[PDB]
C-alpha cells in the first residue's frame, strides 16, 4: 500500500439544530351534552 | 305484500336518517316477514332489505345478525336469489364498512360454493359476486387467503369465458389497492405468465393488473423480473406503466 | 391565545390540537367552526386566518371527520401565500385523522376520542385493539377487564406495562427506519423528541384506522406502513407479555421478561455471520439502540455493535446516521469495568471515521475514562493499543484537547507505557 492518509468522507450524521416544543394549545370543541346537526349518532355512539 | 312494503320504502327515503327512529319497530316484523314469505314475493322482499339497510347505514347493526343467518337459510342455486343476494351483499357492505368483518366469515362458505359449480350463462353470477368483492375493501385482509385461491382459478382457467376472466382480473387489480399482497405473490404471478401465453385477449387486462401488483410489491418483485421479462419478449409486450415500474425498481428510485 | 404563544416562542415550534367532535364538519371554504360567546350559533374560521396568527414553526393536528379538507385547504393558503409572496410550508408539520371523503368511526367498543387516544396514549388503545381481533381466540380468557387491571407503569421498563412501552417505541423506531428515506427520517424522528413521538404513534394510528375504513393524513407524506413485516412481531410480543396476566394478577406469579430483545439480538448476530457484503442493512439496527438503554441486555450490545462497525467504515456511517453517539458517549459515564473493553473498541472505530467527536469527548470529560485504561496494566496491550489512539485523535490539532489531556497528564502516563 501507499504511504497516504485515506481521504475522510462528508460525514452529514450531525443534527443540523435540535427543535423545542416550548408550548402547546389545546383547543377543544367539544360541546359536551350536544350533537353536531350534520351526523346523526347513533343511540350507543361513541361516548369516551 | 307488494304495497305494503313499498310504501315503508318511500317513507323511509323521504324522511332520511330520521326513519332510524322507527326501525325497533320495523326490523323485527320484516325479517319474520322474509321468513314466512313464500315464492316470487321473496326476492322482492330482500329487493327492499337492500334499500332499507342502504338508508339506516350504520344502525342496522343490531339486527345485521339476524339477516345473515337469513341469507344462509335462503341462498339457494336458483339464479335469480342469488343475483339479488348479491346486491344485497353490497349493500351491507357499503352500510357497515369496517364493522362487515364480524359477518363476512359466515358468507364466506356460499361465495366459495359459487365459484366451485357456477352453470350461469357465461357466469354472469360469479362477475356479479367479483365486483362485490371489490367492494369488501380492507375486510378482506384476515380472509384474503380463502377467497383468492377461487378467484386466480377463475381468470386461470381457458374453458371459463372470457369476460368472467377480465372481472377476475380487474377485481385483483382493485383489491391490490388496498389489500397486501406480498403473502400471495406466487400464487398470483405465476397464473398471470401463463395467462399471457394461453390467451392474447387478456394479455392487455393482465399486464395492468402485473403492474398494479408490482407497484404495490416494490423490491419484494425484484425476485420475478427475469422470469417476467422472459415471457414478455417471447410475445413482445411492451407496456409504459411496468417498464417505467421495472425500471425503477432495479434503478432503486421510490416513487 | 394563538398569538400570545406565538410571541412567547417566535422561533420555536408551538402545538395546535383542535377537536371538532363537537362542531359541525370542516366546509370546502377552508373554514373550521367554533362557537358564539352564548353558545347559541357555530360560528366559521377561516384556516388562512388560522395560519395568519401561528407562525412558520408550528405543528397542526386536526382530529375531526372531514380532516383531510382542512391539509388541503392549508397546503392551497400555502400556495397563496407563495403566490403573494413573489409579488411557511416545509416549516408546518400537519396530522389529520382521516382523508376528506373519510368519517369517523361510530363503534361503541371504541373511544370517540380514536385518533388523539392513539397519537398520546398508544399502548392504552393498543392493547384493546388487541382485544378485539379475531386472534384473540388464540388466548381465551383475556378480555378488556384484565386489561384495565393491567399491573406496572409506562416508566418501570422492568414491570409488566413499561415492557410494553419499551418494545414498542423499538418496533415504531424500528418500522421507520427501514421504511422512510434516510433524510426524512431524522428529520422527524431525531430533530426533537415530541414530534419523533407523534410520529411514531401515528404509526400504530395508521394501522388501526385503516381496519375502520380510516385512513390518516399527514403533511409529510409517509407511504403505507400498515403491511410491514415488524408488525406482525408486535402482536407476538404482546401476545406472550400478556398471556401471563391471569397468573400475574389472581396467581401473583412474578412477570418474566419477554424474548423480544433477545431474539432480535440474536437475529442480528445471525447477520453478521455472513454480512461481510453490502447488501441490504439489518432491520434490527434501531432496536440494537434500544437495548443499550438498559442494563440487562448491554454487555451482549455493546460487543455486537463493536463487531458490526468492524465490518468497514461504511457500517459506522451507518451507526452513527441511526443515531449511537449520544448513547454510546452516555455509557463513558459508567464505572462497570466490564464495559471498558467494549467502549475503547467501539470508540476507536467511530474517531477512526468521524475525528470531529474529539469535540464532543473533552466537553463531556470522557477523556478521563479512557486515562483510566490507558493506566491499568492487567488491562491486555491489545485494547491498550486503541486507547492511545483514540487519544491520539482527540489531541489532533486541536489546542482545546491539548490543553485539556496536558492537565490529565498524558505524557507521564504514555512514557510508563
Amino acid at each position: 500500500e501507499k504511504i497516504e492518509g485515506s481521504k475522510s468522507l462528508a460525514q452529514s450524521w450531525r443534527m443540523k439544530d435540535r427543535m423545542k416544543t416550548v408550548s402547546v394549545a389545546l383547543v377543544l370543541c367539544l360541546n359536551v351534552g350536544v350533537d353536531p346537526p350534520d351526523v346523526v349518532k347513533t343511540t350507543p355512539c361513541a361516548r369516551l | 305484500h307488494t304495497m305494503v312494503v313499498q310504501a315503508i320504502t318511500f317513507i323511509f327515503k323521504s324522511l332520511g336518517l330520521k326513519c332510524v327512529q322507527f326501525l325497533p319497530q320495523v326490523m323485527p316484523t320484516f325479517l319474520n316477514v322474509i321468513r314466512v314469505c313464500d315464492g316470487a314475493i321473496r326476492e322482492f322482499l330482500f329487493q327492499q332489505l337492500g334499500m332499507l339497510v342502504s338508508f339506516v347505514k350504520s344502525h342496522i347493526r343490531p339486527y345485521m345478525d339476524e339477516i345473515v343467518t337469513l341469507m344462509r337459510e335462503f341462498w339457494v342455486m336458483n339464479t335469480s336469489i342469488q343475483s339479488t343476494i348479491i346486491l344485497l351483499i353490497e349493500q351491507i357492505v357499503v352500510a357497515l364498512g369496517g364493522e362487515f368483518k364480524l359477518y363476512l366469515p359466515q358468507l364466506i362458505p356460499h361465495m366459495l360454493r359459487v365459484f366451485m359449480h357456477d352453470n350461469s350463462p357465461g357466469r354472469i353470477v360469479s362477475i356479479k359476486l367479483l365486483a362485490a368483492i371489490q367492494l369488501f375493501g380492507a375486510n378482506l385482509d384476515d380472509y384474503l387467503h380463502l377467497l383468492l385461491p377461487p378467484i386466480v382459478k377463475l381468470f386461470d382457467a381457458p374453458e371459463a369465458p372470457l369476460p368472467s376472466r377480465k372481472a377476475a382480473l380487474e377485481t385483483v387489480d382493485r383489491l391490490t389497492e388496498s389489500l397486501d399482497f406480498t403473502d400471495y405473490a406466487s400464487r398470483i404471478i405465476h397464473p398471470i405468465v401463463r395467462t399471457l401465453d394461453q390467451s392474447p385477449e387478456l394479455r392487455s387486462t393482465a399486464m395492468d393488473t402485473l403492474s398494479s401488483l408490482v407497484f404495490q410489491l416494490g423490491k419484494k418483485y425484484q425476485i420475478f423480473i427475469p422470469m417476467v421479462n422472459k415471457v414478455l419478449v417471447r410475445h413482445r409486450i411492451n407496456h409504459q406503466r411496468y417498464d417505467v415500474l421495472i425500471c425503477r425498481i432495479v434503478k432503486g428510485y421510490t416513487l | 391565545l394563538c398569538t400570545s404563544l406565538r410571541r412567547n416562542a417566535k422561533e420555536e415550534r408551538v402545538l395546535f390540537h383542535y377537536n371538532g367532535h363537537g362542531v359541525p364538519r370542516p366546509t370546502v371554504n377552508g373554514e373550521v367552526w367554533v362557537f358564539n360567546k352564548n353558545y347559541t350559533q357555530y360560528i366559521p374560521l377561516s384556516i388562512y386566518d388560522l395560519q395568519t396568527w401561528m407562525g412558520s414553526p408550528s405543528i397542526f393536528v386536526y382530529d375531526c371527520s372531514n380532516a383531510g379538507l382542512i391539509v388541503k385547504s392549508f397546503k392551497q393558503f400555502a400556495l397563496q401565500r407563495e403566490q403573494e409572496l413573489e409579488v411557511s410550508m416545509k416549516n408546518c408539520i400537519q396530522l389529520a385523522a382521516c382523508e376528506a371523503t373519510e368519517l369517523l368511526p361510530m363503534i361503541p367498543d371504541l373511544p370517540a376520542d380514536l385518533f388523539t387516544s392513539c397519537l398520546t396514549t398508544p399502548i392504552k388503545i393498543a392493547l384493546r385493539w388487541f382485544c378485539m381481533q379475531k386472534c384473540v381466540s388464540l388466548v381465551p380468557g383475556v378480555t378488556l377487564d384484565l386489561i384495565e387491571k393491567i399491573p406496572g407503569r409506562l416508566n418501570d421498563r422492568r414491570t409488566p406495562l413499561g415492557e410494553l412501552n419499551w418494545i414498542f417505541t423499538a418496533i415504531t423506531d424500528t418500522i421507520a427506519w427501514n421504511v422512510l428515506p434516510r433524510d426524512l427520517f431524522q428529520k422527524l424522528f431525531r430533530q426533537d423528541l415530541l414530534v419523533a413521538s407523534l410520529f411514531r404513534n401515528f404509526l400504530l394510528a395508521e394501522r388501526i384506522m385503516r381496519s375502520y375504513n380510516c385512513t390518516p393524513v399527514s403533511s409529510p407524506r409517509l407511504p403505507p406502513t400498515y403491511m410491514h413485516a415488524m408488525w406482525q412481531a408486535w402482536d407476538l410480543a404482546v401476545d406472550i407479555c400478556l398471556s401471563q396476566l391471569p397468573t400475574i394478577i389472581e396467581e401473583g406469579t412474578a412477570f418474566r421478561h419477554s424474548p423480544f430483545f433477545a431474539e432480535q439480538l440474536t437475529a442480528f448476530q445471525v447477520w453478521l455471520t455472513m454480512g461481510v457484503e453490502n447488501r441490504n442493512p439489518p432491520e434490527q439496527l434501531p432496536i440494537v439502540l434500544q437495548v443499550l438503554l438498559s442494563q440487562v441486555h448491554r454487555l451482549r450490545a455493546l460487543d455486537l455493535l463493536g463487531r458490526f462497525l468492524d465490518l468497514g467504515p461504511w457500517a459506522v456511517s451507518l451507526a452513527l446516521s441511526v443515531g449511537i453517539f449520544p448513547y454510546v458517549l452516555k455509557l463513558l459515564q459508567s464505572s462497570a469495568r466490564e464495559l471498558r473493553p467494549l467502549l475503547v473498541f467501539i470508540w476507536a472505530k467511530i474517531l477512526a471515521v468521524d475525528s470531529s467527536c474529539q469535540a464532543d469527548l473533552v466537553k463531556d470529560n470522557g477523556h478521563k475514562y479512557f486515562l483510566s485504561v490507558l493506566a491499568d496494566p492487567y488491562m491486555p496491550a491489545e485494547h491498550r493499543t486503541m486507547t492511545a489512539f483514540i487519544l491520539a485523535v482527540i489531541v489532533n490539532s486541536y489546542h482545546t484537547g491539548q490543553e485539556a489531556c496536558l492537565q490529565g497528564n498524558l505524557i507521564a502516563i504514555c512514557l510508563e507505557q
